[PDB]
């Protein structure tokens, strides 16, 4: 009999990537799962080959990365691959949570809930990541984000200093951070496997939301090869970035060495934080603003409880379909606002998109779901 | 969707697990008090204010 | 009897066509989320309805795979759409809610 | 600012010409293996 | 798996010994088949349709005796190796291998 | 010659997974030459005098 | 996990298949393909497009308005 | 403890898998030649000495 089926190790592989029944049926929106995986190791490999040359002390931390690009043979590809890889890791994250919401995937509680834990974790990693070259975006990166903890009643201050290495952002902050940014992706890899274990328990949801038990197909050869084309297409969208437009999805502020006396006029985080940036400065409360940002993401946790529709997917629900793209566009809106300074229309439209996000998800989509119930006599 | 859990039995069974749940917060806080050496609280405790 | 309840009906027939499960030979009861209450009512379906249900879904997931749709002729007419599951589903929930009241005393 | 400039644009051309071979070939490889599934014909044949 | 891997073993690495077994098995089938008026008559009638002769038992022995391991690996590889099969399946057939995977079974990567 | 050649390819080179692999490996060496030639030469032709490979003759020895 | 042979119960359904070495990978790719993508877009425009044009007009207005706001004319 | 594997059949079956095993080292070396750009060997190859 087949060695592939019974050998204790090969067993695991075969049950996950060879003989595993996938739907006949799942589409490109399913490719993001694997490309997220492909992103995690591509980040691990370049991230490693970078760590071989980088140094984590402030007085040298800029100069080391420069060293990498210019002197370290191919340190440029190895680095801009790593830097673009990260945004690419974000295009995949957002698309994957896109698919998850549209199609009802959140129903699988522990899987999505693990996946929420995955998102925070990879957010936290990529933040730590751009801090490391010790640019302008880095410093006020490390400043503003940590300082969020200061908004905690009675204890926030102490924590903000405790993670900082004392009294403001310093030497003790970069070393600290480099270590965290190294250990977290391996931790991510552990949790992604837990995520997978929970997934493969149910197997995959599909574009219809109806159970595909009735038409399953073996992962190999179909989704090994659909997955490869997918992976290639990721390498295209990655290599286009690194080889033609390396600087596009980054701030040029990070190319100026960190000055704890500046804080530049046209400040912002990385693009994948721009939606969130918008949300937090739309409130003239410290306490309110941060509590808006928390709820910006830890909202995903609530989504399952707000499921309302007698159907799983959105595939046959045009009301919900509409309010969905309203959400995407609204998020594009907030990305764009995040990208503009805190001045005239920008302020009000930004407050509105903030209200709209929390409206669509908290109130508008559950109602829309219920109306379609009553429309189907259900 | 928690309408299910509202009836005579449920209130009996909550009323059952109340002294226990009381003590579990006693355990949890006093542990946090001790583990952080909360200053603010511990000044009240004779013997333990060692200053 | 009524101009207006023929209109709520016209709104309903709209949304039906608009939802477009019909377009893949599906019926409304093919499309229902499987929870425990639903799962059991599928268990309770007689042989033929079950076999017909599995075929409808099989045909649809096939189309869904090939990104296609039926001939308009072969779509499911709103009027021709049988809530074959409804009574079973209702009986299940009915039985569950009993167990739930008993669990309360 | 960027001495790699002409080296990266050189690799880019290759990347573009390479993808230009591989993408149709990887596509042709998938389209093949799914061809079984894409052309499958169902018939339902219940009693009575 | 086992049926397919058999075909392939015989395509690639038929040993000398088993082929003598098959040869004997075939001789034994043949003599034993032509037992009494009805089989022999049927074989007269059919043969004349399909060969235009009756092929005498000795000729079959000659034709059998020629075959050995090479004659197997050759004639198997010609018919079996890396060839699209026809599959028919009936009854509780959830686990009947996908056609691609069956057709993958029709060659070894090691060879 | 123009039809029965994919055939001729398959018999001689593609049946055996050895000769298959040998073909891709032997075939890749020859391809890496012809590509890094052609494409470099395409990249040459699109600059023609921007690059130190063309300037070379200016500042001698 | 869950394994073939043990998935679900299915009766009376004949699948006819074909070997990929017997058939086209790209069959009527533009003949039939282009008619489908049109049909699929047609199918989805009114759900997908309006929020993004809604964004479009709020972006080009907010741009127009912001920089016009940083101006005077009398006094 | 490999006495087991010495008999007529085993030598037939080795003799069977010999042309294959021959070619597999052809695959493996020429790949290593190409992947390291082995210099020493590749000078012999017309076309491919690009110097
Ligand atoms: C996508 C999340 C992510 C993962 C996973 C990740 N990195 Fe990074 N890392 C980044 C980002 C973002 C940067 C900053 C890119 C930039 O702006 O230069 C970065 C930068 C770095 C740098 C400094 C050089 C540079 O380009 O700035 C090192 C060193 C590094 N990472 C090590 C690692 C190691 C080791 C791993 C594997 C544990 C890892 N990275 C995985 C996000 C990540
Ligand atoms: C906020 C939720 C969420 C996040 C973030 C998330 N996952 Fe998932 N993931 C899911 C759910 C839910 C599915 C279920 C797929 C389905 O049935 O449509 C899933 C599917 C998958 C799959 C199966 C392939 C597919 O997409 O169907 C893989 C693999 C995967 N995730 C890995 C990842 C990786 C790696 C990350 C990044 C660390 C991650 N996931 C991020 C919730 C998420
Ligand atoms: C999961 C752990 C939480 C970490 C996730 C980070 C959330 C991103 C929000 C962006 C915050 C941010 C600011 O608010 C801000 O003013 C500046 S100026 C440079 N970077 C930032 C910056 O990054
Ligand atoms: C049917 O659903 C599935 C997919 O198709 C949508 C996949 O493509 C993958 C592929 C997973 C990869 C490559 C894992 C990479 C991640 C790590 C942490 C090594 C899995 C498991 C899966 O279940």
């Amino acid at each position: 009999t087949n060695i592939r089926k019974s050998h204790p190790l090969m067993k695991i592989v075969n049950n996950a990537f060879i003989d595993l029944p996938a739907p006949s049926n799942i589409s490109s929106w399913w490719n993001f799962g694997s490309l997220l995986g492909i992103c995690l190791i591509l980040q691990i490999l370049t991230g490693l080959f970078l760590a071989m040359h980088y140094t984590s002390d402030t007085t040298t931390a800029f100069s080391s990365v420069t060293h990498i690009c210019r002197d370290v043979n191919y340190g440029w590809i190895i680095r801009y691959m790593h830097a673009n890889g990260a945004s690419m890791f974000f295009i995949c994250l957002y698309m994957h949570v896109g698919r998850g919401l549209y199609y009802g995937s959140y129903t699988f509680l522990e899987t999505w809930n693990i996946g929420v834990i995955l998102l925070l974790t990879v957010m936290a990693t990529a933040f730590m990541g751009y801090v490391l070259p010790w640019g302008q975006m880095s410093f006020w990166g490390a400043t503003v984000i940590t300082n969020l903890l200061s908004a905690i009643p009675y204890i926030g201050t102490n924590l903000v200093e405790w993670i900082w290495g004392g009294f403001s952002v310093d030497k003790a902050t970069l070393t600290r951070f480099f270590a965290f940014h190294f250990i977290l992706p391996f931790i991510i890899m552990a949790i992604a496997m837990v995520h997978l274990l929970f997934l493969h328990e149910t197997g995959s949801n599909n574009p219809t939301g109806i159970s595909s038990d009735v038409d399953k197909i073996p992962f190999h050869p179909y989704y090994t090869i659909k997955d490869i084309l997918g992976a290639l297409l990721l390498i295209l969208a990655l290599m286009l970035l690194v080889l033609f437009a390396p600087d596009l999805l980054g701030d040029p502020d990070n190319y100026t060495p960190a000055n704890p006396l500046n804080t530049p006029p046209h400040i912002k985080p990385e693009w994948y934080f721009l939606f969130a940036y918008a949300i937090l400065r739309s409130i003239p409360n410290k306490l309110g603003g941060v509590l808006a940002l928390a709820f910006s993401i830890l909202i995903l946790a609530l989504i399952p409880l707000l499921h309302t529709s007698k159907q799983r997917s959105m595939m046959f629900r045009p009301l919900s379909q509409c309010l969905f793209w309203a959400l995407v566009a609204d998020l594009l809106t907030l990305t764009w606002i995040g990208g503009q300074p805190v001045e005239h229309p920008y302020i009000t439209i930004g407050q509105l998109a903030s209200v709209l996000y929390f409206l669509l998800i908290l109130v508008l989509m559950p109602t829309a779901g219920t109306i379609e119930n009553k429309l189907l006599k259900w | 969707m928690l309408t299910r859990f509202l009836g005579p039995r449920y209130r009996q069974l909550a009323r059952n697990w109340v002294p226990t749940a009381s003590l579990w917060g006693a355990v949890g806080a006093v542990g946090l008090v001790w583990a952080t050496d909360w200053r603010l609280i511990l000044d009240w405790v004779p013997y333990i204010n060692g200053k | 009897v009524s101009a207006s309840s023929r209109w709520l009906e016209g709104i309903r027939k709209w949304y039906y066509n608009a939802a477009g499960f019909n377009k893949l030979g599906l019926m409304r009861d093919d499309t229902i989320h499987e929870n425990d209450d639903v799962k059991e009512a599928i268990r309770r379906l007689p042989e033929n309805l079950y076999d017909d249900r599995v075929f409808r879904i099989k045909r649809a997931l096939d189309l869904s795979m090939r990104q296609q749709i039926l001939p308009k002729e072969q779509w499911t007419k709103y009027e021709e759409d049988k809530s074959y599951l409804e009574p079973y589903l209702k009986e299940v929930i009915r039985e569950r809610k009993e167990r739930e009241e008993w669990a309360k005393k | 600012a960027e001495p790699e400039h002409d080296h990266r644009k050189r690799m880019g051309l290759k990347m573009l010409l390479m993808m230009g071979l591989l993408l149709p070939l990887v596509y042709a490889m998938k389209r093949h293996k799914w061809s079984v599934l894409k052309s499958r014909k169902l018939a339902y044949r219940p009693p009575k | 798996f086992v049926l397919q891997g058999q075909w392939m073993r015989l395509c690639t690495s038929a040993t000398e010994s088993e082929v003598l077994r098959g040869k004997n098995l075939l001789r034994n089938a043949l003599v034993s088949h032509l037992d009494g008026t009805t089989p022999v008559c049927e074989d007269i009638g059919r043969s004349l349709l399909t060969y235009g002769r009756r092929i005498p038992l000795a000729e079959w022995e000659s034709r059998i005796a020629e075959v050995d391991a090479r004659v197997v690996r050759e004639v198997c590889s010609k018919y079996f190796y890396d060839q699209c099969p026809a599959v028919a399946g009936f009854g509780p057939i959830e686990q009947l291998p996908d056609y691609n995977r069956i057709r993958s079974g029709m060659f070894w990567l090691r060879f | 010659v123009a039809p029965t050649l994919t055939a001729r390819l398959y018999s001689l080179l593609f049946r055996r997974t050895s000769t298959f692999a040998l073909t891709i490996v032997v075939g890749a060496l020859f391809f890496e030459r012809a590509f890094d030639q052609g494409a470099d030469a395409i990249y040459e032709h699109i600059n023609e005098g921007k690059l130190w490979k063309h300037i070379k003759h200016k500042y001698e020895n | 996990g869950r394994q073939f042979g043990h998935l679900t119960r299915v009766r009376h359904v004949i699948t006819y298949s074909l070997s990929p070495f017997e058939q086209r990978a790209f069959p009527h790719y533009f003949s039939k393909g282009i008619p489908n993508v049109l049909r699929r877009t047609r199918a989805c425009i009114l759900r997908v497009a309006p929020p993004f044009v809604a964004f479009y007009l709020v972006y080009t207005w907010g741009t127009q308005e912001f920089e016009k706001s940083k101006r005077k004319n009398p006094a």
